[PDB]
RNA sequence: AAUUGAAGAGUUUGAUCAUGGCUCAGAUUGAACGCUGGCGGCAGGCCUAACACAUGCAAGUCGAACGGUAACAGGAAGAAGCUUGCUUCUUUGCUGACGAGUGGCGGACGGGUGAGUAAUGUCUGGGAAACUGCCUGAUGGAGGGGGAUAACUACUGGAAACGGUAGCUAAUACCGCAUAACGUCGCAAGACCAAAGAGGGGGACCUUCGGGCCUCUUGCCAUCGGAUGUGCCCAGAUGGGAUUAGCUAGUAGGUGGGGUAACGGCUCACCUAGGCGACGAUCCCUAGCUGGUCUGAGAGGAUGACCAGCCACACUGGAACUGAGACACGGUCCAGACUCCUACGGGAGGCAGCAGUGGGGAAUAUUGCACAAUGGGCGCAAGCCUGAUGCAGCCAUGCCGCGUGUAUGAAGAAGGCCUUCGGGUUGUAAAGUACUUUCAGCGGGGAGGAAGGGAGUAAAGUUAAUACCUUUGCUCAUUGACGUUACCCGCAGAAGAAGCACCGGCUAACUCCGUGCCAGCAGCCGCGGUAAUACGGAGGGUGCAAGCGUUAAUCGGAAUUACUGGGCGUAAAGCGCACGCAGGCGGUUUGUUAAGUCAGAUGUGAAAUCCCCGGGCUCAACCUGGGAACUGCAUCUGAUACUGGCAA
RNA sequence: GCCCGGAUAGCUCAGUCGGUAGAGCAGGGGAUUGAAAAUCCCCGUGUCCUUGGUUCGAUUCCGAGUCCGGGCACCA
């Protein structure tokens, strides 16, 4: 379900980034507890509406970790004062990029452990240096201190600080642009098997807008058929105008559990189309920086991430050029193995048994 | 519905000519009647009984541009009638309006005709029908729309008209574009040349 | 069993389908065809002809 | 109870009206005793279209018959004096 | 179950053990000129008929009984009284 | 005017005629699959798991029944700002109305499913031992009192559900009394039994100043009717198996009591020993029945979706109360299973109602709009409720209409294909050229489905009354989901719109290249072994058309269950033979009965569907008026040939 | 979305705890023949699914992805 949305305020969608134990799943909840005075939280103010993105910072959960990335316009970078710069804090600095987050806001954890303003300053240098190397403006980013623990526990000094952290995210971390006027796109994330409405797909809206009574079609590596927008929920709250940039359930028109996976598009009808080649430009990174340590070869079979999936795909690389060293800033014809909308100008990455090897930009499609 | 395609193909099958491609030349000839239908038309079919039977058929449904379906029903419509049913079944295939405004003349040729009725260009008794399966009741008076009237289609096609049947069963004026119908066909009134026995004895399997 | 016609098919082992009734003679105690174009079982490669049975797509261009 | 209702037959968005006599206590195309004369709304103005044996009703109404409000605006449209 | 129709579900039992007061007050005297009958007091029997008389027709009349029960059993008692008369 | 209606071919054999199976040509479907896909109208859309179910909704209503008014909106008294009546604001049931409660009515209809059921059911036709709210007709009565209780308060147990203790008050709620009739019981005399008051308005009169009183409307109590509904009873009809042959002990019947609205072993006590059974009881398996739909020349055979009548069920089994009516879908009680809440003592729930989800399956859809129309419930009424219904979404699932353009057009070309490379064919096809514009898309016009209702007002009955009430007209504003409607007009450009099976014979329509008993084809006979008219591809051609094929399925061809309308020496088929009960059938004469039969009539055979003749949607499908038919059953009145009964 | 087993020439499996892939059943290629059975003369058609690493060196070691079967969830 009840409870109509009122489409007041702007949503500006964020999330956190990060590694284990910097005080995670501590922080999400103490958002929305001073507010009121992969899993999503949500938090209203008088001024705008955000969505909390809480993605795991473990290696193995990289599927979880780059489909909480496609909700970023804004990352939370949490680091704790006894780690500091953490090869995942780093590739989420990385792969934020690989898919495109502009702003990012850092946040230092655990300071009440540590009471030396020195090495929380060198912390803070660190974190400032480790965004530079991945064209980010570290020394522009605003550095917010803080304790996770004690300010759940009620710590009004830490609490306070809650709202710095609230202060920036209304300054650095600005309301972006929604192509609505633009034909509606939408990445399909999760799937749920709602009893008694049905199949419901999850999502961040990225173009046009959506409406309950909306015939919607479903894109992809699978074969594309046909569907209603019949009920657009919000953490159970419905709403009946939802445009782009907004993060939305959609209630599908009666579909199975099993066919509406993780992986497709739901977009707006007769639009955009699904392509089987095209070439891409790459940044191969190095074997310190999150590559491979030996160059590959042609007719190697890595994965490519944008937006959501991990779809794998053979790289088909330009005659000559049979050994690619980490560290090569090449270009190559990339064939998917399932058809799939390729936008040219498209930013993604190139992965392969949990690593980012290469910083791919579609060029053109083939 | 109609067969929009090679129309003078289906002429050259029969071997006979069924006015589907009159226009203004008067006779063809310019069409290589009754030697090739096809590629292999220089063999010779042999005719078997049930083949008389279907080309016999066909022959009456090319000229009245309808199909099986509505050929069946038409069939069905004569099979519950008195007396008999070929000559009732002759009746009702002229039944059609676009029949009757081609033996009016108003329509040049038989499926000309039927995009003139189509084309809301005819009227009767001061209703303009658009179906071409319009059942003419005796005693009634055709006529075009006012708007749609002489656009240099139906001037063409009357001057035609003249050297034809333009049968006793209607009384035309030509000059008004209004003409009126009058009784049922009679059989010995219409054709005559084609067969409609064998159609009765075909579909009574 | 069931007769699975077609020149050319990829059902092994498992590949659920569908049957429609029929008898074939030739194989003896055999009074089944497989329906080539459902759930598993893909169209034959190659045909211009009879598209109507053997599963297959009209061409494209 | 009895009554003397109608009951809408015909197609859709082309309606008719059957004046029926009977039980009230039975769905609008279900059973009756008998059906007296119909009604058509949207027939034309031709030579017919209503149709009410008035004798039958009042037969029915020295019973105990009901008239309902659209049929008993109807008796008094087809004129029982003229 | 939710209806504000369930109202007459508790109309129900309150005319329920009133209905049973009244029944049972109603066969009560009817057991009464059995014993009378069966002790060979014709007068008695006779006494406790009209004792009951204006009762099972007070019962009948407020439509509990449907008059055809109240009719039976003073019918065939009134033949029963004096069959021992 | 109302059944003007019937086809065969292939295959045993060296060949033939037979017999006899097998198979195909047709039509249909609650369809499914594959391919394709422009619009529209009318229908249909969970056949399998009667499988489990999230959430919303699906039956409430009446203040003109009562105590009350917790709220909302006013009046009035009052009170505070302050422009002294502009506002702020505390009481008040005095009104309009109205949550919760008492009461009346509805909830037994409407709606869904087919699990169960082989006769307690259904259909047809008769019948008497019954009942029947609301509606209507006839004659009457409506006199006078009492006692509690919910809500509301005080307190209190429990998580909630859901109560408990003690007090307050009204009534069309309840319990007497009075009074009784053509009512009930009784042979009769006699005995016995009923209830309720409210609403509108008003002259005289009267005001313990509530009201009485007059009148109108409405409702109530008693009895006989009618109509409707419902219960019950007998006969006949209504599946398969005889590899089911004996079965039943409240079972067959009688007297008496009891019990039900009513007859009755419906149920008891005693007594008797019967009852059913080859013209099929019990038993076993399956299944809702019918009007009808499909097929068929008819007869028959199959079948029972949608519409309608009827019966049965409501998670499972069972019992009963309430009530006119149920022994009950959105009611109760108990046991059980499965879910659910839990503060772990204890409680909550039933989609086979609209949707919808999971699951099953080859397969069947939106958690839509409005109560405008019809019908139903309450109410005096206005209105209120209404997933009935009216419409919309979705789907080629089916039927029907229509479009994808028309005319002209010869270098009789390009390209494709075959070839005796001459040429033919594709092919007037296309292009070029000249016109038109349905349906789509865009923009404006615009029906009808609407009958009534509310206020005002006139006349006539009503009455003591120009008032009130009621009936019939007149007038104003109107009440529309569908709905960017049906239809109409205008604008632009051929512009947005065609595939599918087949092509040896059955059965309409051919050649070429390639693979060589391989790949594959197939409904049957069968093709393929290196020149395939049958495989695969190409072209041409054919059938049909927004549908075309395939498979399942019924009937037809099948006179291969033959009553209509077949057979039995050798093809399958005379019991080895005979006696003979029941049964079937019967010479000839008369009378007689009038049973069968026949003639006519009556009631009825529901409606719809189907057959005929007409009318209305641009036509059609479709809707629809009248008629006929419903080939049947029962009764009555006549006929007396043939059949059967009795007698000579 | 997570946790396992098979993915080994046409088919079923062995071989492994780093060392240049086997067997059985097949079937096929030739002479005789109208075509074969029968007889005889010769016989392995393999990316151990794929991509990559620890490398003198991976079927087998450790990783991933995809396919199939088998168990668990999750409930906008
Ligand atoms: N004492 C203290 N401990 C902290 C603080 N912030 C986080 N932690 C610890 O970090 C631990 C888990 O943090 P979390 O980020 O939820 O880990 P993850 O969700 O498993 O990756 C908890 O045990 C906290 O005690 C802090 O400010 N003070
Ligand atoms: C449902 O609430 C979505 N709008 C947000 C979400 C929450 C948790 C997991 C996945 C989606």
């Amino acid at each position: 379900s009840k409870e109509k949305f009122e489409r007041t305020k702007p949503h500006v969608n964020v999330g956190t980034i990060g590694h284990v134990d910097h005080g995670k799943t501590t922080l999400t909840a103490a958002i929305t507890t001073v507010l009121a005075k992969t899993s999503h939280v949500e938090y209203d103010t008088p001024t705008r509406h955000y969505a909390h993105v809480d993605c795991p910072g473990h290696a193995d959960y990289v599927k979880n970790m780059i489909t909480g990335a496609a909700q970023m316009d804004g990352a939370i970078l949490v680091v704790a004062a006894t780690d500091g710069p953490m090869p995942q804090t780093r590739e989420h600095i990385l792969l934020g990029r690989q898919v495109g987050v502009p702003y990012i806001i850092v946040f230092l954890n655990k300071c009440d452990m540590v009471d030396d303003e020195e090495l929380l300053e060198l912390v803070e240098m660190e974190v400032r240096e480790l965004l530079s190397q991945y064209d980010f403006p570290g020394d522009d980013t605003p550095i917010v201190r803080g304790s996770a623990l004690k300010a759940l526990e009620g710590d009004a000094e830490w609490e306070a600080k809650i709202l710095e952290l609230a202060g920036f995210l209304d300054s650095y971390i600005p309301e972006p642009e929604r192509a609505i006027d633009k034909p509606f796109l939408l990445p399909i994330e999760d799937v749920f098997s709602i009893s008694g409405r049905g199949t419901v797909v999850t999502g961040r809206v990225e173009r046009g807008i959506i409406k309950v009574g909306e015939e919607v079609e479903i894109v992809g590596i699978k074969e594309t058929q046909k569907s209603t927008c019949t009920g657009v929920e919000m953490f159970r709250k419905l709403l009946d105008e939802g445009r782009a940039g907004e993060n939305v359930g959609v209630l599908l028109r009666g579909i199975k559990r099993e066919e509406i996976e993780r992986g497709q598009v739901l977009a707006k009808p007769g639009t955009i189309k699904p392509h089987t080649k095209f070439e891409s430009e790459v940044y191969i990174l190095s074997k310190d920086e999150g590559g491979r340590h030996t160059p590959f070869f042609k007719g190697y079979r890595p994965q490519f991430y944008f937006r959501t999936t991990d779809v794998t795909g053979t790289i088909e690389l330009p005659e000559g050029v049979e050994m690619v060293m980490p560290g090569d800033n090449i270009k190559m014809v990339v064939t998917l193995i399932h058809p799939i909308a390729m936008d040219d100008g498209l930013r993604f990455a190139i992965r392969e048994g949990g690593r980012t090897v290469g910083a791919g930009v579609v060029a053109k499609v083939l | 519905a109609r067969y929009l395609g090679p129309k003078l193909k289906l002429s050259r099958r029969e071997g006979t000519d069924l006015f589907l491609k009159s226009g203004v030349r008067a006779i063809d000839t310019k069409c290589k009647i009754e030697q090739a239908p096809g590629q292999h038309g220089a063999r010779k079919p042999r005719l078997s009984d049930y083949g008389v039977q279907l080309r016999e058929k066909q022959k009456v449904r090319r000229i009245y541009g309808v199909l099986e379906r509505q050929f069946r029903n038409y069939y069905k419509e004569a099979a519950r009638l008195k007396g008999n049913t070929g000559e009732n079944l002759l009746a009702l295939l002229e039944g059609r309006l676009d029949n009757v405004v081609y033996r009016m003349g108003f329509g040049a040729t038989r499926a000309e005709a039927r995009q003139l009725v189509s084309h809301k260009a005819i009227m009767v008794n001061g209703r303009v029908v658009n179906i071409a399966s319009y059942q003419v009741s005796p005693n009634d008076v055709v006529s075009i729309r006012e708007k749609a009237k002489k656009q240099s289609r139906v001037k063409a096609a009357l001057e035609l008209a003249e050297q034809r049947e333009k049968p006793t069963w209607l009384e035309v004026d030509a000059g008004k574009m209004e003409g009126t119908f009058k009784r049922k066909p009679e059989r010995s009134d219409l054709s005559a040349d084609i067969n409609e026995h064998l159609i009765v004895e075909l579909y009574s399997k | 069993t069931s007769y699975i016609g077609g020149e050319g098919h990829n059902l092994q082992e498992h590949s659920v389908i569908l049957i429609r009734g029929g008898r074939v003679k030739d194989l003896p105690g055999v009074r089944y065809h497989t329906v080539r174009g459902a759930l598993d079982c893909s169209g034959v490669k190659d045909r211009k002809q009879a598209r109507s049975k053997y599963g297959v797509k009209r061409p494209k261009a | 109870m009895v009554t003397i209702r109608l009951a809408r037959h015909g197609a859709k968005k082309r309606p008719f009206y059957q004046v029926v006599v009977a039980d009230s206590r039975n769905a609008r195309n279900g059973r009756f005793i008998e059906r007296v004369g119909f009604f058509n709304p949207i027939a034309s103005e031709k030579e017919e279209g209503t149709r009410l044996d008035l004798d039958r009703i009042a037969h029915w109404v020295g019973q105990g018959a009901t008239i309902s409000d659209r049929v008993a605006a109807l008796i008094k449209e087809v004129n029982k004096a003229a | 179950n939710i209806k504000s129709a369930k109202k007459r579900a508790i109309q129900s039992e309150k005319a329920r053990k009133h209905n049973a007061s009244r029944r049972s007050m109603m066969r009560t005297f009817i057991k009464k000129v059995y014993a009378a009958i069966e002790a060979g007091d014709k007068a008695a029997a006779q006494k406790a008929f009209n004792e009951m008389q204006p009762i099972v027709d007070r019962q009948a009349a407020k439509g509990l009984i449907h008059k055809n029960k109240a009719a039976r059993h003073k019918a065939n008692l009134t033949a029963q009284i004096n069959k021992l008369a």
